[PDB]
Formats: structure tokens, C-alpha cells, sequence
């Protein structure tokens, strides 16, 4: 990804020379995959909320 | 990875005169996003931790008096003291904080300047105690001399001695800026039984004629 | 602005293990990147490393990479610099300084802790005699000469601190034996020579040697 | 003798992060050096690493050095084997085994957890017809042929488990496409051919495909 | 760092006969202090974790029956089963535990032995469903044949086919030790429209004359 580019798509990734036409078969996966969150789970696999402040300065401040 | 350079190393100016110190960087340290030079100037007084003076090479930290100004661009930066006072004698460091590691400057020592003075010379022979141990030591004392452009030559039977002496120069006296140089000669008992005339001869710029202080063995 | 207080002064023999603490006290200490700097005697500063308390991301310098270890303890807000086996070249003063972010000048500096690594040898103090033929209406000089004392420093106090005008103390210069020498000289007019007594007090604390030696004018 | 209980079976897509736990239960667990061993399908064992719970001294094998990370948690008596990014060649069964000291044979073995890394493709089941001209006083064979199913395993149950004598199930053989094939055949005397009905039940759980397919004798 | 070797790989003996398995090490694994060989023998049954059998290459773990004995010295070690029974068919591993890393043996498969048998052959053509997809598959089934020294050749119009077949052999039947081999041929529709006579011909040692099973296209 080029810096700060949001690519929201639900295509079927062609991981091999199989033209599978969106059937999610052998050698064709689905890019999005869920997160498993449980309270009785380790610190490493927990949900951290994040906010990224970005300051820029060009003209008309 | 980006070494710095400063100049001049030691600068002497009078009270109330300007003072310019130059810092040179290997590569430009300009951040594209904010267009701000990344370089800072630090002041250190003898015996204390350094203090921030200028950051971004143009802005002053809170409480710093106006006298201190910072300028420059590209790779060349300078710190200018419009009028020096009695509190600014110190060592100044230029540091770049663009990318780790943070290199530092060599350090510039700022000292004040006075009119030429002439040094009253002294000479002390070794005591009775020094003799017993086996290593006699004679000493010659320049006092209250400005500036440090001078040279002490020892004299034994009209023959110069080299490679057997040390020199201890003191730091500038605060009340009046005068130095004090002690030259010491360490010689064994054999080199003491050598002759009869031990002398210190001093050459200094202000003093028109090199001075001589001799003490007879007896 | 949160101030940093350093642990203190340690004297160690070669071959030991040394841990130095930097303590951070004050509000707002959620983003201060602690850094360490070493000043060798009478030389310029040399930056060593930078650690973020907490996450513990640690950036080093190429020269010092792996010689020492910088670690941080988040619960009590402290930073530790550790030597596994300090040598005899590590005698210097160390300052912990805290920046507010990466690529930010260091503004809050701790007092700093000196480290000395050496074997104590006591000072032989010998008093020079003031030259007999001197300026009677003027002045003449007298002082006692400390020799063969390791390591620095030696405190030379004149007449239990009563005399302070014209007292020149010269920095120690190391000659071949290693043991530094030092001479302190006072200037006295030839009127007070007869009556006022001179006692130089040499204090070498590492060797625990406190000596009071009179200065004597030598005559025939 | 303290038994070891393993965490369980995990199926993961390529590119994920995987943590496997070995749990140690029983008295005397103060000196058991936990070790890990991996068995690829139908092959010999290959030792991977050994960690001491507590002190956490960790010894690895040259082949696996740095591919995986072995860590231990002392408070709850557990050992963790972690992959940062498991590939598609990591499908195998892993056993945690605990020795009593260094240079001691491993005697207590955990059940073991299989790992599968792949994309599910369902099974096309096709039924073969029993040859029309067969031994009337003897026997003839019939069965259904599972094809193009990924990955292993497929369960073939005959007549809801009623028929079990003479049921040959053959291990899957991977042909060029990758998708393994498998044939299960039963032998039936030519007397019960007319009356007894044949229904093979193919279960492929990863693709969640449960099919009940009748076997039909083909005539003119 | 010290690889091992085992022999033989597959051994077939009758019930009640002796069984000798040999393990060879690169270097001697003898601990000087206690003078004990460091090498162990493990048993694994299909579908279960291995079990310790012999440690120190001479002592038996608790509960192991006397039948299992371990001997050897230097680099050569052997495991002898004085009389084999119906429960010992399994895979045996020799492991050295002298210094890390711990190498393992290749593994020896012990199976029982029976008298020669003759395989009743079968042949199944592809169904109507196989045709529609586009990849016909014919199969030939050997059943209840001991030993596994045999070979299946497909026959199309008196011309041999090579490179288009697979072979699935089942594991030994527990009650009676007889195998069952399935040979399968995968051919496209074009290779099915090829001719008229599809046959399986089997050669086996016990069977005096190679057998033939052919089915006419119709």
C-alpha cells in the first residue's frame, strides 16, 4: 500500500493459475478474515483501540 | 553517521562585543513535511549539566535572554551573541537531531579578553625531604600573566634541558582575567649533583626582555 | 516539566558489575524518551543510547553497541544503565537526559554521577621554602607540593580556610609513573612573613589521608 | 509421573500466527525439561527444541533454529510453541514430551495436536457399478469413488455403519491437481445383490459436505 | 550431529520367531564417569504416541515383558525379540541421547508373515457421471493377496499404457494378513473414444499364469 491508501474490496484473491471466477475454491481465498476476541484470553491477543494524530502545515494556518 | 564541525575552537572577545560561532553539517538536516531545520545549540558551564539554548536553529527556549540569536540554512548554521557579558564565558555545543544516532559538536570555549600584562617570576628549589626519596623537583612559577603566549626554558650550566619537564596552566581568574603557569623539572639525585647554577628563563610577548631567575647551589 | 534525579557516586575496582539508575519525578511523564550521555574528563559530550520507558524500544550508538545495556522499569519510572564488567577506562561523568519525543532536543538534564575505577595511593606532601632574598617591600610566594597521589582529587586548604586571597591551585598533571602531581602556591607580602603561620591541609579521601603540614621559611 | 495434556487441534489459513500450549499436570514437576517433536504424515520423528520451565534456558536444533519460538510460563506450568507466520508446509502432528533432566530419555508424552494449513475443496463422489457378468455362486465388488477433495480426511461409512465385513478403504493418493482421490470397495456375494441396498456416506468436515449416495447395479 | 542408521527397514517373520534389529552410531556414546551406553529403543503403534522400551541399551522399563531384550556395545546395538507375538507389529526407533541435539532412527516396521495366496481380480469401468465431467477413470482391484510382490499392467487394444496410472495398496488386514491393491487409470474423453477393449492384466508370484480381465465397450 502506498502511504495512507485505503483499499476496501471484496475480490477473490487468485493465489494460483486457477481462473476460479469468484467461487473461493482450491487456490482461491477470501482476503478479509475475522478476529477472534475472548475475555478469557492472553494479553497478546486482545483488542487495542488506536488513534493516529497527523499534523500537516502548508498554507492558511 | 553525519559528523559535524565547529569553528573557531577558542575565541577571545572583549566585554560587549559580538561573538559568532559556526556549525557545519555533512548533509542538509531539513525535514520536508514541516520545512524546519533540525539543529540545536547547547550551553555548558564548568561543573554543571548542559542547558538547552536554541532549538530548530531559530527559536529560543523560555527564559533565554534576547542577546542569544541563531541563524543559518542549508548546512551552515551560526550562533551570534550580540553583546557578550560577564556570565557567558562557557562551552557551546551544536547538535543535530535529525536521525539516530545524534552526533554532537566539538565544543567552543568562549572567554573574555584583557590588555597585556607582565608576569612576576618565582623559583622554588627542592626541599630536604625531596632529596631523601631520590627524585628532586625544582619549580618555576609565572603569575598573573595575560595572554598564554609564552614559554619557560630551564637553564643548567648554560645548557638547555629538554624532555624532563611538565607545565600546569591554571584556568582564567574570575575577578581579573590573568593566568598562572607552573613549570616543573623532575631530576634524579645524579642530575642534581650535576652542577651549580639552576635557573628559570621566561619569554613572554609583553615583556620586552626575557627574564632570568637563578639560585646558587648553597 | 518533570525533573530527573540520579542515583549517586560509585567507586569500583576493575572487573566488577555496575548498575546506574535514573529516576524520573514529575507530572506528564507519559512520553519522555530517556537518553544517556557520557562526558570524559575535560572533553566533549558523546551520546550513548535512548530508551522509551515501557515499550522498551532501545536505540544504541555504533561505538557503544553491545558494550553496555540500557533497560527501563515502567512501574516506578526508572532507567538503568548496566556494565557487565567495567574496565579501568570508564572513569567519567554520566548524565541522563529526557526528551519529549523522537527527533526532539533534550531539555531536562539530571545532575549526573561520576564513576572512578582505580587503586588508591596516598599523597606525599612536601613544602617548598620561600626564597630567602625576595622583595622586602613587595611579596614572595610559598606553597606545598603534593606528589604521587592516585587517583584525583586532592583538596588543599590553606590555614583551615582562613586564607583565600591569592591562593593559586593548579590542576593535576599525570607524569610517567601515573601518580598525578599538584602544587598550590600563595603570595604573601614580606611584612607578614615573620608572624603568620602557614599550614596546608591535604585531603585525599579515597586513601583516607588527611595531613596538616606547616610551611617553613628556610634560612642559614 | 506427571501427565501432559495438549491444547487441541487448530486449522489455519496461510500467513497467520499460531500458538500451541503444552500443559503439565502432576506432582514432582520441579525438574521436567519440556521438549517438542514434530511428525510429518507417515514419516519419522524429528526433534525440534528443549526448554526448562522457569529459568527458560532454551536449546534449539540447527534446522529449526529461529523458525519457531519456544517459551515457558512457570506459574501455571505451561510451555508454548509459537509460529509468527506459518506456511503451507506446516501441516503435521506435534507432540510435547517431558524429560527428567538433560541427557535423559523422554518418557512422558502428550497426546499431540495436528495442524492443517490449506483451502477446503469439497468431494465429488461417483459410484462404480458392479460388473454385470460376475460369479453367481461367488462374490462381486461394488463401491463409490471420492474425487477432488482437499484436504484430508474424508470419512466413508457404508449403510450408516451397518455393513463392516470386507469393507476395504484405501489411503488417499494425491495426483497432479493436488486434490486427493480415494476409493472404498465392499465385496458382496451374488445372492444379496438383488435385495440389499448400498448407501455410502461421505463426510468431508472442513468443507462441511455430508452426502449419502446410493450404489446402483447397471444393466441393459 | 551424530546421525544414526537402522537395519533392516522392513522385516517379515512368522509368529513365535526371533526378530533382530540393528542400530549403528557414528561415534561411541559411552559416558566415561558411569560407563553406561547412552541409547534408547522406542515402540510406536499406528495412531498413538511412542512408548519407551529400553533405556541405557540394556535395562527395561517397568511393565515391559521379558520378550524384549537389548544388547550391544561400542557403536553397534541390537534389539532382539526372542519370540514375536500378535501385538508387536509396529515401528521401532533407536535414539541416542548423549549430547544435544537428539537424533532419531529411521524406523523399522515389523510385520508378520503368512503362506502365499492368489488374488481374485476385479475390474470397474467409469460410470455415466464420470463421462460428463470430462475425465474418465477405470479401476482394477486386486484383493486378498499375499505377498506385495506383484504388478498390474493395463491393456488397451494390445498396447501398453505408461505414466497415466496410480496404485493404492492397503495396510495388512489384522485378522488375516492379506493385502488389497487398487490400480486406477485416469484418461480424458479423447483417450476413451480411443478403442474398444479395456483390460487389466495382473502378474503375481504365487499365480502361475498372469490373469486377464477385459470388458468390451458396450
Amino acid at each position: 500500500l502506498k502511504p495512507f491508501e485505503r483499499d476496501i474490496s471484496t475480490e477473490i484473491y487468485q493465489a494460483g493459475s486457477t481462473p476460479c471466477n469468484g467461487v473461493e475454491g482450491f487456490n482461491c481465498y477470501f482476503p478479509l478474515q475475522s478476529y477472534g476476541f475472548q475475555p478469557t484470553n492472553g494479553v497478546g491477543y486482545q483488542p487495542y483501540r488506536v488513534v493516529v494524530l497527523s499534523f500537516e502545515l502548508l498554507h492558511a494556518p | 553517521d553525519i559528523q559535524l564541525t565547529q569553528s573557531p575552537d577558542s575565541l577571545a572577545v572583549s566585554l560587549g562585543e559580538r561573538a559568532t560561532i559556526n556549525c557545519k553539517s555533512s548533509q542538509s538536516v531539513l525535514y520536508s513535511s514541516i520545512n524546519k531545520n533540525y539543529l540545536a545549540w547547547y550551553q555548558q558551564k564548568p561543573g554543571q549539566p548542559p542547558k538547552l539554548l536554541i532549538y530548530w536553529a531559530s527559536t529560543r527556549e523560555s527564559g533565554v535572554p534576547d542577546r542569544f540569536s541563531g541563524s543559518g540554512s542549508g548546512t551552515d548554521f551560526t550562533l551570534t551573541i550580540s553583546s557578550l557579558q560577564a556570565e557567558d564565558v562557557a562551552v557551546y555545543y551544536c547538535q543535530q537531531y535529525y536521525s539516530t544516532p545524534y552526533t554532537f559538536g566539538q565544543g567552543t570555549k568562549v572567554e573574555i579578553k584583557r590588555t597585556v600584562a607582565a608576569p612576576s617570576v618565582f623559583i622554588f628549589p627542592p626541599s630536604d625531604e625531596q632529596l631523601k626519596s631520590g627524585t628532586a623537583s625544582v619549580v618555576c612559577l609565572l603569575n598573573n600573566f595575560y595572554p598564554r603566549e609564552a614559554k619557560v626554558q630551564w637553564k643548567v650550566d648554560n645548557a638547555l634541558q629538554s624532555g624532563n619537564s611538565q607545565e600546569s596552566v591554571t584556568e582564567q581568574d574570575s575577578k581579573d582575567s590573568t593566568y598562572s603557569l607552573s613549570s616543573t623539572l623532575t631530576l634524579s639525585k645524579a642530575d642534581y649533583e650535576k652542577h651549580k647554577v639552576y635557573a628559570c628563563e621566561v619569554t613572554h610577548q609583553g615583556l620586552s626582555s626575557p627574564v632570568t631567575k637563578s639560585f646558587n647551589r648553597g | 516539566q518533570m525533573q530527573l534525579v540520579q542515583s549517586g557516586t560509585e567507586v569500583k575496582k576493575p572487573g566488577e558489575s555496575l548498575k546506574i539508575s535514573c529516576k524520573g519525578s514529575g507530572y506528564g511523564f507519559i512520553t519522555y524518551w530517556i537518553g544517556w550521555v557520557r562526558q570524559m574528563p575535560g572533553k566533549g559530550l558523546e551520546w550513548m543510547g535512548i530508551i522509551y520507558p515501557g515499550d522498551s524500544e532501545t536505540r544504541y550508538s555504533p561505538s557503544f553497541q553491545g558494550q553496555v545495556t540500557i533497560s527501563a522499569d515502567k512501574s516506578i519510572n526508572t532507567a538503568y544503565l548496566q556494565w557487565s564488567s567495567l574496565k579501568a577506562s570508564d572513569t567519567a561523568i554520566y548524565y541522563c537526559a529526557g526528551g519529549s519525543g523522537i527527533s526532539t532536543p533534550m531539555d531536562v538534564w539530571g545532575q549526573g554521577t561520576t564513576v572512578t575505577v582505580a587503586s588508591t595511593k596516598g599523597p606525599s606532601v612536601f613544602p617548598l621554602a620561600p626564597s630567602s632574598k625576595s622583595t622586602s617591600g613587595g611579596t614572595a610566594a610559598l606553597g606545598c607540593l603534593v606528589k604521587d597521589y592516585f587517583p584525583e582529587p586532592v583538596t588543599v586548604s590553606w590555614n583551615s580556610g582562613a586564607l583565600t586571597s591569592g591562593v593559586h591551585t593548579f590542576p593535576a598533571v599525570l607524569q610517567s609513573s601515573g601518580l598525578y602531581s599538584l602544587s598550590s602556591v600563595v603570595t604573601v607580602p614580606s611584612s607578614s612573613l615573620g608572624t603568620q603561620t602557614y599550614i596546608c591541609n591535604v585531603n585525599h579521601k579515597p586513601s583516607n589521608t588527611k595531613v596538616d603540614k606547616k610551611v617553613e621559611p628556610k634560612s642559614c
